[PDB]
Parts: C-alpha cells; sequence; structure tokens
C-alpha cells in the first residue's frame, strides 16, 4: 500500500480555482498559470494565481535596490567583469564600520557608510512583505498568525542587525553583507562573547530549532500514513473528526502518554518555531548590553563542565 | 477504555513479538516485547548512568558525564571508570530506541495505520551512529564520539569542529544548515497558517481549504497544497540529518584540515575563473 | 564594577531566564495544551462516595460557526458515544485487549473502524460538494498516466476483483481520492486511492481480497458522498491487512 503519499502515480487536471478577494482582482489574476508536469507529482501543478499589491512592490524597489548597493558595493574590492565576479562571489561583502566609531553614521558615505544604505532598504523590503501577509490576509478571509509569525523573524533581524548593535554603541558591530563572512561574523560574534554555548537563549533557540524539527517530522508522519481515510484535509476533522484524527490521535497516546487534537499539534507547531528566534533575539538584546563574556557567567553560578 | 473512542480501537492485533503473552496496555500505554525491552536499555540504562557519577563524578547532572573510552585503546573494550561505560551505556542505548521504534510498528497495525512515523524515527537515529559508532570506526577508537553530559558534550562540538578552522565552510554542514533553517519557518508556516484557516476573526464563521490554496498561491505565485506541506515536512527535517551525516563522514576520513581550502579547488582552476570571455 | 549585575551578584539576566521558563511552563499545560477539545471528558461509572479519578483542567467552550449551512459545533461537546459496538471481553486487566465477535470487518471494530460522522457533502468553498467522479465533471482531464476505467482489479486472491469505470477526484482541489468499481455483479464500490496499486493491465490493492470487496460499504447516493461514508469504506480496506488473510495480525518470523 500507500504510494499515494510521495510519488503521487496519478494526476488529475481541468479548470482553475480562484476565491473571492474583498480587495479586487485588479492586480489578480495575473499570469496564465502554467501547470506543471513532475510538479504535480510532489505536490500541485498550478503555477499562479499571483497577487500583484500595493506594498507588494515596494519590497521589489527596495529589495532591488538593496541587493544591487551589495553587488555594486562589491567592485571597488573587485576591478570588474566576470572572470573576477565569478572566482569569489562567495568572498565578496560590505563591510560595516572600520576605525569602528560607534553609532555615528560614521565616516562618510564612505565607510560602511554604503551597508548603511542597502541596510536601510532591507527595513524597507522586509516590512512591506509584512503588510502583505498581514493585510493580505483579509480579502480571502483568513486571520493573521502568519504575519505575527513572520513578526518574531524580524525580531531576530531587527535585533542582530539594527535594534542590537545599538544599546551597545558602535555600528562597527552588525552583519556583514556576504556569504562567506557573514559566516564568519557569527563565529567571531561568539568567540568575542566567551562561547555562545554557555548562552541561554541561543542554547534553548537550539533546543527550540531541532523541536521543530522533531515536530514536523512526526506531523507530516501522522498524516501521510492515515491519508488513508485522508487524515490531511485537518480542517474537516477539525470540524467533525474522523476515525484518521483519532488513529492518529491514538498512536502517541499509547506510546508517550499523551494525545492531542488534529488542532493542537499546529498550535504546538506555531508556538515551537516561533520560541526560535524568540529566545534568540532575547539572548542577543542581551549579549554585549549585558555580559561581555558568557562562559564567567555558567561558571559564575554553577553550570559548565 | 480511558478515553471515548479509545476502545473501538483496543483489539488484540499487532503483536510482531508472538502472539499476547505481552499484549496489553499498562494505562494509556501498550506493553509489548519492545515494552519491557525498552525498559530493558532504560533500566539498565538509568541503573548504569547514576553509577559513573557514584564514582566521584560531581553535583547537578549539568557536569556529571561519562567520557568515551582513550585513544591508545582504539576499537578494543576498555575496563570501565577509565571510559568503558560508553560501550556500556551505548549499546543499550541502540537497543534502547530502535526496539522502541518497532514497539510502534506494532500500535500501526491495529489501528492498522501508516508504517511511516517508525521509518521517520530510523533516520534519526542513523546520525546517532555516525557520529558514535561509524566515524569513530572508519577513523580508529571509540574515541572520536561524544561524552555523554549535558554541559560537557558541547566541547566535543567546538574541539571537534574548530579542529577543522571553520566548519561553516564545509559542503554538507552548510547544507544540512539551509535544510534545518527552511523547515525551521516553514512549519509555521503551515502550523500558523491552518490554526488561522479554522479560527479566522471574532464573529466570522469557518472558512474552507479553498482558501488556503488562494491566501497563499496569492502571495509568492505558489501554494502548494495539503499533503504538499505534509510530504515536505518529511524531506525538509528528513534532509537535515541525511546531508548532515554526509559532512561529518567526510571529516578525517575524507579530509585532513582546513574546511575553507576545499572550496579552493573552486578558485585556482585554471582559465581562472574559469569560463573569462573573449 | 558591571553596570549589569544587581547586588553582590545578581545580574539582571538571570532573572530573565526564569521569567522565561516558568511563564514558559505557562502556556505549555494550559494555553498551549486544548489539546483536550477531543476525547474529554474520560470514561468513568457508577459506585460509592467519590468516584475514583476524573480531570478540571479543562477549557471552555469553542464555538465553530461551521462554514456554510447551520453553523454551530462547540468542541467542547458532551460526545462519548453509545453506540452499536460488539467488543467482549478477554482478561480482568483494564489493558487485556477486547476481541471480535462476529464480522470483525463487517461489524465496525478494530483497525477496520468508522467514526460517527455527520451526513453531508464534505464541503466546497462555493457552496457545492467536493467528492464526484468524472461522469459529473466537465473540463477535468485524466491525462495519459493511468486511466483504469476498463482496467483491471484484484487483491491477494488473484483476479476479477472487478473492473472499472471512473475516479472520485477532488473538484475544488484537484487531485484523486476514490476510485470506482462494479464487481460485475455489483454495480458500486469505490475503493481508497491510497492503497491500491495501480500499473498497466493490473491495479492490485493489498487491503483485501475480491472475496470481500463484496460486502463493503455501499453508496446509497449515486453521485454523492457524506462524511459518515467515506470513513467507512475508508476504515473496511485498511482492515484487510489484519483482518483480511486470518493469518496477517500474528507474527512473521520469530526471535
Ligand atoms: C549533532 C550535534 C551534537 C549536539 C549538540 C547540542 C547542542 C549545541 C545543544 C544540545 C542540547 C541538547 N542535547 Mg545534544 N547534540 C548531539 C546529540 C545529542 C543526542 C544523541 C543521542 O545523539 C542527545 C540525546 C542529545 C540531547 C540533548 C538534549 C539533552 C539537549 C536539548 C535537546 C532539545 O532541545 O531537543 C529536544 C526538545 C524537545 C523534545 C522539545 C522541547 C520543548 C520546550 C522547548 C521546552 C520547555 C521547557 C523545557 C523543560 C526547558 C528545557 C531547557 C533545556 C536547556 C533543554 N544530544 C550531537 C552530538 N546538543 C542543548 C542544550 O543542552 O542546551 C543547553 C544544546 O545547546
Ligand atoms: C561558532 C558560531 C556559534 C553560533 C553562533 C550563532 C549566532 C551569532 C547566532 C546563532 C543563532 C542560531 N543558532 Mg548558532 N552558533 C553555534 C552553534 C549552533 C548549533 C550547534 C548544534 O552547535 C546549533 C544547533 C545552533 C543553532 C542556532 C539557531 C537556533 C539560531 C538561528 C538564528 C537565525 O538564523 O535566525 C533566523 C532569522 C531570520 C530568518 C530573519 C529573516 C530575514 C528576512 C526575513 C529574509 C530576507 C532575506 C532574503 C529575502 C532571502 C532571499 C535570499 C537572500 C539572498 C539571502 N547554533 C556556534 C557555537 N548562532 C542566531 C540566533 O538566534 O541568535 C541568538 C544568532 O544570531
Ligand atoms: C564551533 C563549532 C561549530 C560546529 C560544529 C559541529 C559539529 C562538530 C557537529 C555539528 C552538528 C550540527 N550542527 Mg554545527 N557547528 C557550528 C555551528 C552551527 C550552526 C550555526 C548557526 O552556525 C548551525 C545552525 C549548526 C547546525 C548543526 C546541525 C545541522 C547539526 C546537528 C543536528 C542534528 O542532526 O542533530 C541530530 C541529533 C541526533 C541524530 C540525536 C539522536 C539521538 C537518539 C536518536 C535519540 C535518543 C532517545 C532519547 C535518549 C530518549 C528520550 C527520553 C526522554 C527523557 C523521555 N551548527 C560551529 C561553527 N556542528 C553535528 C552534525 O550533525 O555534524 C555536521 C556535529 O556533529
Ligand atoms: C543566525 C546566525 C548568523 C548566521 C549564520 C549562518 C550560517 C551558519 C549559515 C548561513 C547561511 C546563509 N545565511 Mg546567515 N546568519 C545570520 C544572518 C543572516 C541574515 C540576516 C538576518 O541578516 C541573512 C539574510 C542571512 C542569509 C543567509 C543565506 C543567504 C544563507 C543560507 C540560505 C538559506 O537557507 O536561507 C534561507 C533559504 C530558504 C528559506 C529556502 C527558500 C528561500 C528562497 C529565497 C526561495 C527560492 C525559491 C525560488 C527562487 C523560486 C522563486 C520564485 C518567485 C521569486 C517567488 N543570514 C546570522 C548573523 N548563515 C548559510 C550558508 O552556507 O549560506 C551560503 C549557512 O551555512
Ligand atoms: C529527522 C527525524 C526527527 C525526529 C523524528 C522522530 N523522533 C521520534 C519519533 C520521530 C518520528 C518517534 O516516533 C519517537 C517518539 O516517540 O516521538 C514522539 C521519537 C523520539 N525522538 C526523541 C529524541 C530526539 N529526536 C531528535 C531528532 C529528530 N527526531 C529529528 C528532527 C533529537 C535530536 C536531533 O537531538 C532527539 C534528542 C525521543 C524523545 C523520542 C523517542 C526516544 C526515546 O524515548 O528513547 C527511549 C529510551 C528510553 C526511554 C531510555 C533510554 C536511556 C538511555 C539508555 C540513556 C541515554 C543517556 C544519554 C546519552 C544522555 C545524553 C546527555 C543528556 C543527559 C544531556
Ligand atoms: C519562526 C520564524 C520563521 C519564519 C517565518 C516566516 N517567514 C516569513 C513569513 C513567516 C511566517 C512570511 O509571511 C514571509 C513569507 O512570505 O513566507 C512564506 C516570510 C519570508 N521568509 C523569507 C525568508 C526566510 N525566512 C527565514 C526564517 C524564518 N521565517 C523563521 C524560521 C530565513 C532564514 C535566514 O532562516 C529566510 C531566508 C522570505 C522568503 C519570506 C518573505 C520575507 C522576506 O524575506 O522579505 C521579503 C524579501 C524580499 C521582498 C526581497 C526580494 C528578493 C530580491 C529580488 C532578491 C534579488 C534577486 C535574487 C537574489 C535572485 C533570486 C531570484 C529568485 C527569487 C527568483
Ligand atoms: C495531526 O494529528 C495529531 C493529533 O491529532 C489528531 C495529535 O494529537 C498528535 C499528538 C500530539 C502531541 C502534542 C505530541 C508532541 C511531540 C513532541 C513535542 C516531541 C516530544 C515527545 C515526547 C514523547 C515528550 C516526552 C515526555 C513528556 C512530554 C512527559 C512524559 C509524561 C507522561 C508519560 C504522562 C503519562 C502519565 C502517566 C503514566 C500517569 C497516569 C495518568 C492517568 C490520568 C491515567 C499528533 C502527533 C498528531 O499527529
Ligand atoms: C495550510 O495549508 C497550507 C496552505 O494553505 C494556506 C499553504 O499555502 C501551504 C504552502 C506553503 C509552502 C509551499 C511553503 C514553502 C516554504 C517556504 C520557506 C516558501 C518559500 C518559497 C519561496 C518561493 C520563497 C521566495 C519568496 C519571495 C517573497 C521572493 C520573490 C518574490 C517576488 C514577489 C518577486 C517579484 C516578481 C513579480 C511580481 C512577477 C510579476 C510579473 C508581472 C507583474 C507581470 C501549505 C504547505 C499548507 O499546508
Ligand atoms: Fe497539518
Amino acid at each position: 500500500a500507500e504510494y499515494q503519499n510521495i510519488f503521487s502515480q496519478v494526476q488529475v487536471r481541468g479548470p482553475a480555482d480562484l476565491g473571492m478577494t474583498e480587495d479586487v482582482n485588479l492586480a489578480n489574476r495575473s499570469g496564465v498559470g502554467p501547470f506543471s508536469t513532475l510538479l504535480g507529482w510532489f505536490g500541485n501543478a498550478q503555477l499562479g494565481p499571483i497577487y500583484l499589491g500595493s506594498l507588494g512592490v515596494l519590497s521589489l524597489f527596495s529589495g532591488l535596490m538593496w541587493f544591487f548597493t551589495i553587488g555594486i558595493w562589491f567592485w571597488y574590492q573587485a576591478g570588474w567583469n566576470p572572470a573576477v565576479f565569478l572566482r569569489d562571489l562567495f568572498f565578496f561583502s560590505l563591510e560595516p564600520p572600520a576605525p569602528e566609531y560607534g553609532l555615528s553614521f560614521a565616516a562618510p558615505l564612505k565607510e560602511g557608510g554604503l551597508w548603511l544604505i542597502a541596510s536601510f532598504f532591507m527595513f524597507v523590503a522586509v516590512w512591506s512583505w509584512w503588510g502583505r501577509t498581514y493585510l493580505r490576509a483579509q480579502a480571502l478571509g483568513m486571520g493573521k498568525h502568519t504575519a505575527w509569525a513572520f513578526l518574531s523573524a524580524i525580531w531576530l533581524w531587527m535585533v542582530l542587525g539594527f535594534i542590537r548593535p545599538i544599546l551597545m554603541g558602535s555600528w562597527s558591530e552588525a552583519v556583514p553583507y556576504g556569504i562567506f563572512s557573514h559566516l564568519d561574523w557569527t563565529n567571531n560574534f561568539s568567540l568575542v562573547h566567551g562561547n555562545l554555548f554557555y548562552n541561554p537563549f541561543h542554547g534553548l533557540s537550539i533546543a527550540f530549532l531541532y523541536g521543530s524539527a522533531l515536530l514536523f517530522a512526526m506531523h507530516g508522519a501522522t498524516i501521510l500514513a492515515v491519508s488513508r481515510f485522508g487524515g490531511e484535509r485537518e480542517l474537516e476533522q477539525i470540524a467533525d473528526r474522523g476515525t484518521a484524527a483519532e488513529r492518529a490521535a491514538l498512536f502517541w497516546r499509547w506510546t508517550m502518554g499523551f494525545n492531542a487534537t488534529m488542532e493542537g499539534i499546529h498550535r504546538w507547531a506555531i508556538w515551537m518555531a516561533v520560541l526560535v528566534t524568540l529566545t534568540g533575539g532575547i539572548g542577543i538584546l542581551l549579549s554585549g548590553t549585558v555580559v561581555d563574556n558568557w562562559y564567567v557567567w555558567g561558571q559564575n553560578h554553577g553550570m559548565a563542565p | 477504555a480511558l478515553l471515548s473512542f479509545e476502545r473501538k480501537y483496543r483489539v488484540p492485533g499487532g503483536t510482531l513479538v508472538g502472539g499476547n503473552l505481552f499484549d496489553f496496555w499498562v494505562g494509556p500505554f501498550y506493553v509489548g516485547f519492545f515494552g519491557v525491552a525498552t525498559f530493558f536499555f532504560a533500566a539498565l540504562g538509568i541503573i548504569l548512568i547514576a553509577w559513573s557519577a557514584v564514582l566521584q563524578g560531581t553535583w547537578n547532572p549539568q557536569l556529571i558525564s561519562v567520557y568515551p573510552p582513550a585513544l591508545e585503546y582504539g576499537l578494543g573494550g576498555a575496563p570501565l571508570a577509565k571510559g568503558g561505560l560508553w560501550q556500556i551505556i551505548t549499546i543499550c542505548a541502540t537497543g534502547a530506541f530502535v526496539s522502541w521504534a518497532l514497539r510502534e510498528v506494532e500500535i500501526c497495525r491495529k489501528l492498522g495505520i501508516g508504517y511511516h512515523i517508525p521509518f521517520a524515527f530510523a533516520f534519526a537515529i542513523l546520525a546517532y551512529l555516525t557520529l558514535v559508532l561509524f566515524r569513530p570506526v572508519m577513523m580508529g577508537a571509540w574515541g572520536y564520539a561524544f561524552p555523554y553530559g549535558i554541559w560537557t558534550h558541547l566541547d566535543w562540538v567546538s574541539n571537534t569542529g574548530y579542529t577543522y578552522g571553520n566548519f561553516h565552510y564545509n559542503p554538507a554542514h552548510m547544507i544540512a544548515i539551509s535544510f534545518f533553517f527552511t523547515n525551521a519557518l516553514a512549519l509555521a508556516l503551515h502550523g500558523a497558517l491552518v490554526l488561522s484557516a479554522a479560527n479566522p476573526e471574532k464573529g466570522k464563521e469557518m472558512r474552507t481549504p479553498d482558501h488556503e490554496d488562494t491566501f497563499f498561491r496569492d502571495l509568492v505565485g505558489y501554494s502548494i497544497g495539503t499533503l504538499g506541506i505534509h510530504r515536505l515536512g518529511l524531506l525538509l527535517s528528513l534532509s537535515a540529518v541525511f546531508f548532515s551525516a554526509l559532512c561529518m563522514i567526510i571529516t578525517g576520513t575524507i579530509w585532513f584540515d582546513q574546511w575553507v581550502d576545499w572550496w579552493q579547488w573552486w578558485v585556482k582552476l585554471p582559465w581562472w575563473a574559469n569560463i573569462p570571455g573573449g | 564594577m558591571v553596570g549589569v549585575t544587581a547586588f553582590g551578584n545578581f545580574d539582571l539576566a538571570s532573572l530573565a531566564i526564569y521569567s522565561f521558563w516558568i511563564f514558559l511552563a505557562g502556556l505549555i499545560y494550559y494555553l498551549q495544551t486544548e489539546n483536550m477539545r477531543e476525547g474529554y471528558p474520560l470514561e468513568n461509572e457508577d459506585g460509592t462516595p467519590a468516584a475514583n479519578q476524573g480531570p478540571f483542567p479543562l477549557p471552555k467552550p469553542k464555538t465553530f460557526i461551521l462554514p456554510h449551512g447551520r453553523g454551530t459545533l462547540t468542541v467542547p461537546g458532551p460526545e462519548s458515544e453509545d453506540r452499536p459496538i460488539a467488543l467482549a471481553r478477554t482478561a480482568v486487566s483494564e489493558g487485556f485487549p477486547h476481541a471480535p465477535t462476529g464480522d470483525p470487518m463487517k461489524d465496525g471494530v478494530g483497525p477496520a473502524s468508522w467514526v460517527a460522522r455527520r451526513d453531508l457533502p464534505e464541503l466546497d468553498g462555493h457552496g457545492h460538494n467536493k467528492i464526484k467522479p468524472m461522469k459529473a465533471a466537465a473540463g477535468f482531464h485524466v491525462s495519459a498516466g493511468k486511466n483504469p476505467i476498463g482496467l483491471p482489479v484484484r487483491g491477494c486472491d488473484l483476479e476479477i476483483a472487478g473492473k472499472v469505470v471512473d475516479i472520485w477526484v477532488d473538484i475544488p482541489e484537484q487531485m484523486a481520492r476514490f476510485l470506482e468499481v462494479e464487481l460485475k455483479d455489483g454495480s458500486t464500490r469505490l475503493l481508497p486511492m491510497q492503497m491500491v496499486k495501480v500499473q498497466s493491465n493490473r491495479v492490485h490493492v493489498n487491503a483485501l481480497s475480491s472475496d470481500l470487496f463484496a460486502g463493503i460499504p455501499t453508496i446509497k447516493s449515486p453521485t454523492e458522498v457524506t462524511l459518515l461514508e467515506e470513513d467507512k469504506i475508508c476504515g473496511y480496506v485498511a482492515g484487510g491487512l489484519m483482518y483480511a488473510a486470518p493469518k496477517r495480525k500474528s507474527v512473521v518470523a520469530a526471535m
């Protein structure tokens, strides 16, 4: 049995659906929606409909403008043209303060100055999306758990990037724009602060990560295996519970000792994923403003190996 | 029964074991071969654990560890107090967990449900060994594995990683990372998404799925569908430990020193940048 | 100094985590719970002074003003049941299993169990239904892949389980759900899709046999399915992998 979970085997088509949309179809409707063959094996097929809303565009004006300022900024340390740009790429970045300074818009537009700008629009871009996952939700009926969800994510980016590196002073801090060094950063960020391994937040954050790992795996599973009675379309089973909802319910109950509802699970979900970056910000908002060395803390209280 | 719907589903089935003798539930729980077998490596588990700490380990079950064997003892069975207890505790670990797995295969026989959940669980165990057995195995001794301690085996990750410079510069590591964060996010999205289709505003009805696909497709440009997130859910976490297990079996066996350098085969390739134009 | 700590060593950071930790424990058992909306309360009896046990963290009703039609179903409902269930005893402990007492798949017990689901066409955002063959659709096309419809059907026996005639696909969502069967001498019979191997010239199953394909929950509505219906037939099948082959719940190998 199975194989109606992964692989699929068959495929049905035809017309294309589309819901209300309190606020216009103007932008909506969009592109043709060219189905995808082998895309319909693993997921649905239909590519599009797609919106083209208000806040939806600035994230592009911005977002784009941004991408660039970087690529344009990893010019000066390039000489130009393909071979070069194709040699490193992963190496290039756009380094923050140097003479250090503080929270001064620094040394001119130069130094670290450009970080300044690109960074500023990522503020605009990312904030314009929230408008969408948020207000875009009032037009189809659905609620903003989404938006909110995405708000913890803005926290981490907020802090580590903007909020965090200021309560201190120096803009020097904060994540550079790259692929290889922006890695480096994280590494010398902990390293300065003893070891981000003794930081209670990052740790619970790692605690939380695996938890969303544990839980998503399991979830997809306890549903792909009950999909016989259509253990999916959970929303319907949320309404009038089917034996599928139970069968699943019952499994972990006689195994761990406790079962939920086809509704709590997703609750434990949102929750898990969120508490994630959440603690990691709390743990950042506090690294450098209240602790320069984390190991101390640990062996300053009682915990350490 | 114990539950409302419980009853109806409690029939002498499963039994991969024999045919009863060990087919009953002790409370909410289900006692079977793998029930006492699990209690097996568990008992002896917490039976033994407490011991190596009883040596003059210390206080707070945070800094009490069980360091694996020594590196001149490379593959043999060492005494005990000197790290042999890792061999003995870890043999029961494997048995302890996998059996837990099989125990599940039973449970999903009378309910006659998916064989899925269990199978998902193994990819999980796989990692375990590659980190403890396999890696250590293709390298030398039950010594390139981690201690068993709360606040200690966190020294194994630093020391070993750093060994190499900036693990970050690892092929797979790097991968398993991307993978981890995605599904990390991703559940929050199907996670935060459902509650929302089933609990909108506060005076507005309970919407249809037609809205789920509409709502998201009407976001990025694509909305994969129910089954989707659930097959997806599978991959991503699944893959995490898959491409993960992959890099840590490449360090020490496959690789010498400096993870970055690896990435230099690409750097200084003949033609420089490979493919300039003319 | 260290314009951080509060006393002779009482850093602001310390409580920060206690704040987080307990308030965390907060969510769990209470909010994050709500996992009692279903299968609660639990099954108790009749005796002496106080009954020997029962819960109380139990929240409040959550009224669900359903999609379409009369929408009112607070999850914290009485529920329970007590509908026909033929499961007798075996031992004396409230663990010792309960065995069939008739025709297992035929009865409505075990790995072949159906709930007591509402009687109505699943849904559809634009009011209509979902579950429907293609003999009703118009524009829907089963592309080149596997077109049963006149393709064989079997189980562990081997053949004539029946032939085909169509599929019940996902009208509102786009995807195949059920498959139409006719036992030649039995017109209707739609197996799941999530358990029958499709291919070319054969459409092997596993759940049942052409010996049980006759006596499966029948659709009283020609071209219409209702929640209740789906689960019965759905449980019917799945339940062959234990009830069907007489000896499928047993052993395999030894140890
Ligand atoms: C591959 C990389 C390393 C590794 C790197 C790390 C790092 C890095 C960390 C851990 C941490 C942990 N490791 Mg380790 N760990 C490895 C392999 C293992 C193995 C194993 C058999 O292979 C085991 C059993 C463990 C077990 C554990 C846990 C005891 C602990 C947190 C687990 C967790 O949050 O998830 C399980 C989570 C759940 C089941 C759901 C959690 C539910 C909510 C979030 C909790 C609510 C309140 C709760 C009681 C508070 C707990 C606080 C504790 C600090 C966790 N590790 C490998 C070898 N491990 C973390 C730790 O101790 O942090 C200080 C940590 O920082
Ligand atoms: C040597 C370095 C340190 C270390 C240093 C750090 C630092 C530093 C940080 C973490 C953080 C994290 N660490 Mg660590 N970490 C170490 C070892 C570990 C181990 C382990 C087993 O050993 C584990 C499991 C973890 C796990 C984790 C995660 C729980 C957490 C991820 C935060 C994040 O990405 O925010 C995700 C945030 C977002 C996704 C914001 C969204 C951004 C916007 C929305 C997207 C716009 C981009 C664009 C649109 C996308 C298109 C493509 C673009 C071109 C990019 N770390 C070592 C010890 N770790 C972070 C954290 O939580 O801080 C406390 C963090 O800051
Ligand atoms: C300075 C140190 C290095 C570093 C060195 C290492 C090393 C070394 C390792 C990792 C590993 C990992 N790192 Mg790293 N890592 C660093 C920074 C990071 C960062 C980051 C933001 O920068 C991230 C996101 C990560 C992320 C990760 C993970 C992808 C990976 C471990 C996850 C996993 O598969 O667990 C899977 C966990 C298991 C499989 C445990 C299984 C145990 C069994 C199955 C469960 C037993 C049942 C239980 C006991 C019973 C419970 C009973 C209850 C009490 C009731 N690392 C820094 C730069 N990293 C590990 C890895 O996979 O290698 C690549 C690893 O070994
Ligand atoms: C939290 C601790 C550290 C840190 C530690 C690490 C570690 C450790 C690693 C990275 C790596 C990455 N980091 Mg980092 N990182 C930090 C902060 C950041 C910040 C930030 C908030 O400023 C950003 C934007 C990033 C961004 C990134 C990515 C560019 C990269 C991995 C890609 C990925 O999986 O992302 C998210 C990707 C997804 C969620 C997948 C889907 C998203 C994409 C955009 C969708 C593609 C669809 C396709 C294009 C079709 C589109 C059609 C229409 C356009 C819709 N990091 C902090 C400072 N980072 C990794 C790397 O190696 O990268 C090279 C890595 O190993
Ligand atoms: C990729 C697959 C993901 C996944 C899936 C998954 N996990 C699973 C399952 C599934 C589908 C189950 O069915 C099973 C379960 O029941 O889940 C509810 C389970 C489970 N996954 C667990 C853990 C777990 N999963 C992890 C990860 C993942 N699990 C992945 C993200 C991790 C990680 C990455 O760190 C951990 C720690 C268990 C909580 C649970 C079943 C394990 C269990 O209960 O084991 C039984 C053993 C005993 C009861 C006693 C054994 C005692 C030992 C002898 C002593 C061991 C000492 C130890 C070395 C100490 C370590 C130091 C610590 C003290 C700090
Ligand atoms: C618990 C919080 C988790 C979370 C949640 C979350 N994220 C969110 C949301 C939610 C609920 C949204 O609503 C929003 C969304 O739409 O998600 C589907 C989002 C989102 N999370 C994203 C990414 C993301 N989330 C991450 C993490 C997380 N998101 C957490 C795990 C991560 C990382 C680093 O781990 C990433 C990379 C975005 C894809 C999406 C929208 C938010 C965002 O990133 O801002 C919008 C960005 C732009 C408008 C930039 C435009 C792109 C430029 C054109 C790039 C230039 C060219 C490009 C480089 C070439 C490639 C082009 C291809 C795209 C074709
Ligand atoms: Fe779900």
